[PDB]
């Protein structure tokens, strides 16, 4: 077989992104037969150099991830990626902790197969423009970039959140992302952070092929603003080489191979 | 209510230069303090801060779960909920003569370089 185009043909560009119609997982599986048992996907056409974990960080939002589920299988097919589906729950009831539980992530993929592109995705967003590739770039890559929540608009330069890509060696860079945010804010800045230090820029396609629809929700108790955020988004340069993939702990407490993903649920600990 | 970075800019352009803070800087200060949302009510161990600026019931407004609170502003921390930002204005411009900008905790971080993006330039 032969190397993919560095498009797809398959594209269609603009998609219209709705969450009323309940899905059916089962359905979902109906319609994407290609899609493997723990959510797996190779293109048979043709070779893809783009090996791709995505990453989804969770904690009882099973409801977003069948609209996630339902939506980004077609796409990533379309967008002719050889990917697996992680989603990475959190056990327990301490405040969420998103990069961690995407640092795990990144070590748990790597014992499936050799990845070279993590993508990380809040569940809750889906892309309404299948050009914005999910897959990694020469320089860490912002998916994300225009959000309903924001005004179809980035919020600020340095806003690194939502959806992003790196390569695997972008992210060893960087020592992966920081284990030490818990509770909601500041840990996407400290990974901006990170990847300015190590000299990188970030990547983004423009807000109109990267316009991305956001599942509502209500204010999580269990993922309360974080009153230190502040202080370490200011120390980051310090932090970064003591806190991430070289200080990463947690136990793995079951891995499910479901159809459509695969679902580790996991004790990352408490706040100390 | 959740503002745009300009409904903000607009109405606290009164507080534009006081203290030396510029309005570009304030707007950058509010998103992550807030996210321009005039109802937030955040915790912070045991305190409560509230609005658009986050203002706290420690020492600067009175609440109810904090009725002897030093209300250095002089004003109900409920007031502090609504889409009228003159005594929110207020309030802060005591913060910042009395405490200084450090009392924003996002200001150094967040709002030390590429000041320009916070422009608004709606009339
Ligand atoms: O919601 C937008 C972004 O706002 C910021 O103020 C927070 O620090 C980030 O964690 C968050 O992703
Ligand atoms: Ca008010």
């Amino acid at each position: 077989l032969t190397a993919c185009p560095e498009e797809s043909p398959l594209l269609v560009g603009p998609m219209l992104i709705e969450f009323n119609i309940p899905v059916d997982l089962k359905l979902v599986e109906q319609q994407n037969p290609k899609v493997k048992l723990g959510g797996r996907y190779t293109p048979m056409d043709c070779i893809s150099p783009h090996k791709v974990a995505i990453i989804i960080p969770f904690r009882n939002r099973q409801e977003h991830l069948k609209y996630w589920l339902y939506y980004l299988h077609p796409i990533l097919q379309r967008q002719q990626l050889d990917y697996g589906i992680y989603v990475i729950n959190q056990a327990g009831e301490s405040m969420f902790n998103r990069a961690k539980l995407l640092n795990v992530g990144f070590k748990e993929a790597l014992k499936d197969y050799d990845y070279n592109c993590f993508v990380f995705s809040d569940v809750d967003l889906i892309p309404m423009n299948d050009h914005n590739t999910y897959r990694c770039f020469s320089q860490p890559r912002h998916i994300s970039v225009a959000m309903d929540k924001f005004g179809f608009s980035l919020p600020y330069v340095q806003y690194f959140g939502g959806v992003s890509a790196l390569s695997k060696q972008q992210f060893l860079s960087i020592n992966g992302f920081p284990n030490n945010y818990w509770g909601w804010g500041g840990e996407d800045d400290d990974i901006y952070n990170r990847l300015a230090f190590r000299g990188m820029s970030v990547s983004r396609p423009n807000a109109v092929i990267g316009k991305c629809r956001m599942i509502r929700h209500s204010r999580d108790k269990k993922n309360e603003p974080n009153p230190q955020r502040f202080d370490r988004i200011a120390h980051t340069k310090e932090t970064m080489l003591s806190d991430g993939l070289n200080s990463l702990t947690y136990m793995v407490l079951e891995v499910q191979r479901y159809p459509l993903y695969t679902k580790i649920t996991v004790d990352i600990g408490t706040p100390s | 209510t959740e503002l745009t970075k300009c409904k903000v800019s607009h109405a606290i352009k009164d507080i534009d230069g006081y203290q030396g803070i510029s309005l570009l800087e304030w707007a950058c200060v509010l998103f992550h303090t807030s996210g321009y949302d005039t109802q937030a009510v955040v915790n912070d161990n045991g305190s409560t801060e509230y609005g658009l600026f986050q203002i706290s019931d420690r020492f600067w407004c009175k609440s109810s779960e904090f009725p002897e609170s030093e209300n250095i502003c002089g004003i109900s921390c409920d007031k502090l909920l609504d889409d009228e930002l003159d005594d929110d204005i207020a309030c802060a411009k005591k913060i910042l003569a009395i405490k200084g900008i450090d009392y924003w905790k996002a200001y150094k971080p967040m709002c030390s370089e590429k000041l320009e993006q916070w422009r608004c330039e709606k009339p």
